[PDB]
């Protein structure tokens, strides 16, 4: 029914990288449609990303566009899953006004491998019916509850006068760490949202709390790299989490938190979780931020990086100098290259099936076989772009299935470039500059 | 365990008494003209007699330029200061280029200083206050000191004190049963808290409680304590611990980095050379691994030319992979690994050398069995001759991969049907370029 | 001056029961140590 | 034995320039040789900035790669003294993020000028006998006290004021401690605890070394002198409290009605006698590295009578100066290449080349046999004289490595074998041209 935040768009229905258990690509799975070779490699490393046994590996995907070099690392990154980092940018991103392009980078590293920790918890939670004080040092008592069960508390002296700074009344909810002493309010309960008729400016209602009152546990937190450098950096640097205000991490900041992981991880306190880096487009990065990745791929801790592009032989930017993707010779044996291969009519008919299903569209067969001309005439990205229009024309005409019709009027309406292209010569001193 | 990487198993240089190199010692092999070199200049760095001297590596990729540079710093061990950086560091948006530059020569610089820690610590069992036995004249009564009980799980004992302590016990709010510790170099007294004795006397509160310190009442150590230059310089510049306007000011604002002035670095150096003379501290002049060397700018290398003459600088590496390059900063101006020909005067080159089809095995197998794989002879054989028709860094690259697909096919060891099934999977710079000049029309 | 503590810390009320008190109950007004006891208590009283 | 943060480095060996007092060069003394020309030249300039009369004068010094331009600089700036500033910088390091190359100049040329300034203070110097310290009962908090110091020769007691007690109270002293009061500023300082009443002590308070009992005069007057340049008397007075930015660097752009104010509060101090005005030099090396916008600047900045004497460096022919088309001599242009004087050198012979390795050798603590130097003496000539130094320490390390106690000429040979010129390193390079990136 309600439109959540998250909707239908392009890599939306490979639903993982299909692979069997001896790691052999079923021909149609998760939503893919053949690449078997691009789809092997990619679970070998998909599996080298599992062990994290071996720091600073690079993979390359490279061929023509639209092949499926981003759907293989949209699909890997669901095969993997969360609970393992996987941080996602296009090269164009590092180009930052307050920070240097080698932190750009330094973070995006950082921001790819886990920390895990076990904590000691005990936590009070629920609703609160009545504090009673008296004066014979203070002495009181205070009452919780929650739907299960009602209890009392004999306080001592610095929780009374905690009490009267937090300002808790009766029907208010809240929360106590004991080990800790601090009080925190969450809110006032349903059951006395009337006691007044003109609310403060922020006050906030919420479900009496249920269970058992003073909750005691283990509790698991996985944290990234990054932020223990973040919270590092000043002396309320936590904030800068949120804000992106971090302004070039000092570098014995970097070295010092490195120490503090190795060491815990030889004394069990945590663990380390390597994850992944992709970066899209990557062809756009620099041959300075190149020369830097020659160093990053090389330390005790770093990611995985995948990277896609979509150049031939070219000029590298920040240079004269052509070189093969757009890359420097001297990553590009360093990383190690997966190559795509163009679709045939057989693919591009299952693949536009997949999107109809996805779509939630009917297709005439014959409208199937009239599309996949066009996506074989023309990019395959644009006969995926017409089901749409074609299902939004089929419902205006009050139809049910896509017609070949319905395929032929989006096919007049809406150009593709070499149609488009073609018009511009026919006018082309009517347009602005050459 | 730790995570392997493509360095781990250098080891050392790996040389004979004599300073002769070994054909394969220490995770290295080969080379031994450089890795003999690399001798000298480790035994230049022990000396600590010099300043601002500076070696390139030069030689084509993967050729261990970088491994040798690293060797270098597990010769020297971990007591005096590597710091490693690349050319493309410099180009800061806090700072001007030249800064990050002198930052890192002084972060090449070490001091170990050392002194003694006491303190005071306890739970506080009493506090009695002592009066004398006649007040002095026209006075009501008079303290002579305060009597203070500390116990630890060791013991407990009494310490006397002087009666202006009683101001600042009450400044602090304890009371008995807290811990408390005193410093006695300074005389100041700090509260941690109750005792983890008293945390069952009510249900909730809202105090954190603190567990008996363990050991003597009075405690002593001495400690080495180990900063650069740089750690001093940074320190005077930005103060901290404030009580101020200004400091508190300065903390609340976002942090960046500055362009300190030849001044502090003129004071810091006249105080350090007055405790070095007093025997108080000693001095480890280290090494700075300016690695890939190309990318810095001829701003940068100009000022390098000032840099490395100064009588206080490390000894410098640096590394390059170019030939005839354009010098970056200038239109036009091609030269000898892409760095200035006056720069180039100022350093002694050590030449770095392709590896033999032979070597290359010997290598390939050192990874093999330090990245925790056991691999067929008739495989290895395989993998050395891809080395030879590809390059070292790709033939090594195959190794993790092939076992993962042969522990898949339920093996523990790679075999030949692994090695030419993983060359069919992942192409390499050679092979890739030739796709693409086929296809030129479609990318 | 240091007045020194109880000997034992207070117990859980139900009688088999070892753990520490954590908080009283509101209408008997047991000593009590989990949600297990203060159904236990609230049975057997 | 001791390594101090000062070591032996490229330029270590200068002393000076062994100038006689009719000011002729010496051919070999204070660590200079040769070079006859430049250092008479360099003699007269450095005259005449001793002198201090003539404001703005420049030099600049020419010659090939490896001449001893930047040598005769320092051996000027050793010649002239630690008391008169002397400010180094390379033509790179204005080219700042922080404040415009302008300003970055007007800095360099504002801290080049001293104004020295002798103070003397009185002093109170001794030991502390006894404190005493009234306090209030209830009041308004006017403390008031008394206390008692001791020398060897003399004791007397204080009446104290209540301004000043806070500082006693504030720095925590106490009997037993020697300090030294300065009682125009109501500064309190501590030397330490004197070795006698230690031993009748509580727990400890405090736990350091203890220092002897002053003697004779209780009160005692104290002299310093202080070297100030412009530009920190313009950071001082561009804000209050801005004492950081001496040390930090932070200060930006300062206001020019600041400098116009101190150029005015300076030239009253000179006439009153309270400071010295003591004009400096400025040295900019590798000076073809400044924008053509810098030079601009320097053409009429050098006209002001506050300007310091300004030295330059540079091994360029005719060359296009950075930032623009046009190309000049020195890689500098004629508007300012016409306001100064051109002192040059010359390429060195055997018979002192031979003689730099011989001065080098005694300061890196080396003997070399005869033979030695002659064959080190060809290599000083086949490949640049920097090279050959640089052989020197490299030959002394194998020697010692093999137990020798001199060097010998198979020690050379086999050093050259082993690090490289950069005319045959560029020669093994043309061999695997296609294995070097973007040849
Ligand atoms: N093998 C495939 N299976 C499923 N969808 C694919 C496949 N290859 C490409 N696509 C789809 O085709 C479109 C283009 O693929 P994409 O990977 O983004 O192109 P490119 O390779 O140029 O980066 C996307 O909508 C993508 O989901
Ligand atoms: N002499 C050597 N002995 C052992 N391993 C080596 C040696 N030289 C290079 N390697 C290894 O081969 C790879 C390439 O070396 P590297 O130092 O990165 O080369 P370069 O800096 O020249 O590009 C690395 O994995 C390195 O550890
Ligand atoms: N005339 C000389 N007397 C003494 N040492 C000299 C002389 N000329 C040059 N040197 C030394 O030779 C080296 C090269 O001189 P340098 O000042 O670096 O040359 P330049 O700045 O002209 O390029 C330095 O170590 C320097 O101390
Ligand atoms: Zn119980």
């Amino acid at each position: 029914d309600v439109t959540r935040i998250e909707r239908i768009g392009a890599h939306s229905h490979i639903r993982g990288l299909g692979l069997d258990d001896a790691l052999e690509p079923r021909q149609a799975s998760q939503g893919m449609v053949g690449q078997l070779a691009a789809r092997r490699a990619a679970g070998v490393v998909l599996e080298m990303i599992r062990e994290g046994k071996i720091a600073g590996r690079a993979v390359l995907i490279a061929g023509q566009p639209g092949t499926g070099k981003t759907a293989i690392a949209m699909g890997m990154a669901q095969a993997l899953g969360p609970d393992t980092p996987f941080t996602a940018i296009a090269g164009s991103e590092i180009f930052s006004l307050e920070m240097s392009k080698t932190e750009a980078l330094t973070q995006a590293f950082r921001r790819s491998i886990g920390v895990r920790i076990k904590e000691e918890t005990e936590i009070i939670e629920g609703e609160v019916v009545e504090i009673q004080i008296d004066r014979p040092s203070k002495v009181g008592k205070l009452t919780l509850k929650t739907t299960e069960m009602e209890t009392i508390y004999d306080l001592g002296t610095k929780m009374i006068e905690s009490l009267t700074k937090d300002k808790v009344q009766a029907g208010d909810v809240i929360t106590i760490d004991k080990a800790t002493g601090k009080i925190s309010k969450l809110g006032r309960s349903f059951t006395r949202a009337r006691d007044y008729d003109a609310m403060g400016s922020q006050t906030k209602f919420v479900q009496c709390p249920d269970g058992e009152l003073q909750k005691r546990k283990e509790v698991v937190h996985t944290v990234s790299l990054h932020e223990i450098d973040v919270i590092n950096s000043r002396t309320q640097g936590f904030l800068a989490l949120f804000s992106g205000d971090t302004g070039e991490i000092k570098s014995e900041v970097r070295e010092q938190i490195n120490a503090k992981v190795a060491e815990w991880r030889e004394e069990g306190k945590a663990e380390i979780i390597p994850g992944v880096l992709f970066i899209d487009e990557v062809h756009m990065l620099d041959i300075e931020s190149f020369s830097f990745l020659n160093r990053a791929l090389e330390s005790d801790m770093a990611p995985v990086l995948i990277m896609a592009t979509n150049r031939g032989i070219t000029r590298i930017r920040g240079t004269s100098y052509q070189s093969p993707h757009g890359i420097p010779i001297d990553l590009l044996d360093r990383l190690l290259i997966v190559s795509t291969t163009p679709y045939s009519e057989k693919d591009t008919k299952q693949i536009l099936r997949i999107r109809c299903e996805e779509e939630d569209v009917e297709m005439s067969e014959d409208a199937y076989t009239v599309l996949t001309r066009i996506g074989l005439e023309t990019s395959l990205r644009y006969a995926i772009q017409l089901i749409t229009a074609a299902s939004l024309v089929c419902r205006k005409r009050k139809g049910t299935e896509v017609q070949v019709d319905d395929i032929k009027r989006v096919y007049s309406l809406f150009l593709d470039e070499s149609r488009s292209t073609q018009y511009m010569k026919e006018y082309q001193d009517a347009f602005l500059f050459n | 365990t730790q995570r392997i990487a493509s360095h781990s198993h250098v080891k050392g240089l790996g040389l004979d008494e004599s300073g002769l190199a070994k054909q394969a010692a220490s995770g290295l092999v080969g080379q031994e003209n450089a890795r003999e070199a690399c001798g000298v200049i480790v035994e230049l760095i022990k000396s600590k007699k010099m300043a601002g001297r500076a070696v390139l590596l030069a030689g084509p990729p993967g050729t261990g330029k970088t491994a040798l540079a690293l060797a270098i710093a597990q010769e020297l061990g971990s007591k005096v200061p590597f710091c490693p950086m690349v050319g493309s560091e410099v180009y800061s948006t806090e700072i001007k280029k030249t800064e990050v530059l002198m930052e890192n020569f002084r972060r090449a610089i070490g001091l170990r200083i050392k002194e003694t820690k006491e303190v005071y610590e306890g739970e506080v069992t009493e506090l009695t206050p002592c009066e004398t036995e006649n007040p002095m004249g026209g006075y009501g009564k008079t303290i002579s000191h305060v009597i203070i009980g500390l116990k630890t799980a060791k013991g407990t004992k009494q310490l006397k004190l002087d009666p202006s302590i009683f101001e600042s016990l009450q400044k602090e709010r304890v009371e008995a049963g807290d811990v408390i510790y005193i410093e006695a170099n300074s005389g100041a007294v700090k509260r941690q808290g109750r005792c983890d004795t008293y945390a069952t006397e009510f249900d909730l509160e809202a105090e954190e409680y603190v567990p008996l310190p363990k050991g003597d009442v009075h405690k002593k150590k001495e400690i080495i304590q180990d900063v650069t230059l740089h750690d001093l310089d940074v320190a005077n510049a930005r103060p901290q611990g404030g009580q101020d306007i200004l400091s508190m000011m300065g903390q609340l604002m976002k942090p960046k980095k500055t362009e300190i002035t030849d001044k502090l670095r003129g004071e810091i150096n006249k105080v350090v050379n007055k405790y070095i003379d007093q025997g108080i501290a000693e001095l480890v002049p280290g090494v700075l691994f300016v690695d890939e060397v190309h990318m810095l700018d001829i701003e940068c290398f100009t000022y390098l030319h000032r840099a490395l003459e100064s009588s206080i600088a490390p000894i410098v590496i640096f590394a390059s992979n170019r030939g005839n390059c354009v010098i970056r900063g200038t239109e036009d101006i091609t030269s000898p690994h892409g760095i200035p020909l006056d720069l180039l005067d100022r350093v002694m080159i050590i030449r770095t050398m392709l590896y033999t089809p032979q070597e290359m095995k010997q290598i390939i197998k050192i990874r093999a069995q330090t990245e925790g794989i056991n691999i067929s002879e008739e495989a290895l054989n395989h993998l050395g001759e891809i080395g030879t028709k590809t390059t070292l860094r790709y033939s090594v690259q195959l190794l993790t991969p092939a076992n993962l697909l042969a522990k898949i096919n339920g093996k523990d060891s790679i075999e030949k049907e692994h090695v030419e099934e993983i060359s069919e999977l992942f192409y390499d710079a050679k092979s890739s370029a030739k796709i693409l000049a086929d296809q030129q029309d479609k990318y | 001056q240091r007045p020194s503590p109880s000997g034992p810390p207070p117990r859980c009320s139900v009688p088999g029961c070892p753990h520490p008190r954590r908080y009283a109950c509101s209408r008997t007004g047991q000593a009590l140590c989990s949600l297990q006891c203060y159904r236990i208590n609230l049975q057997m009283r």
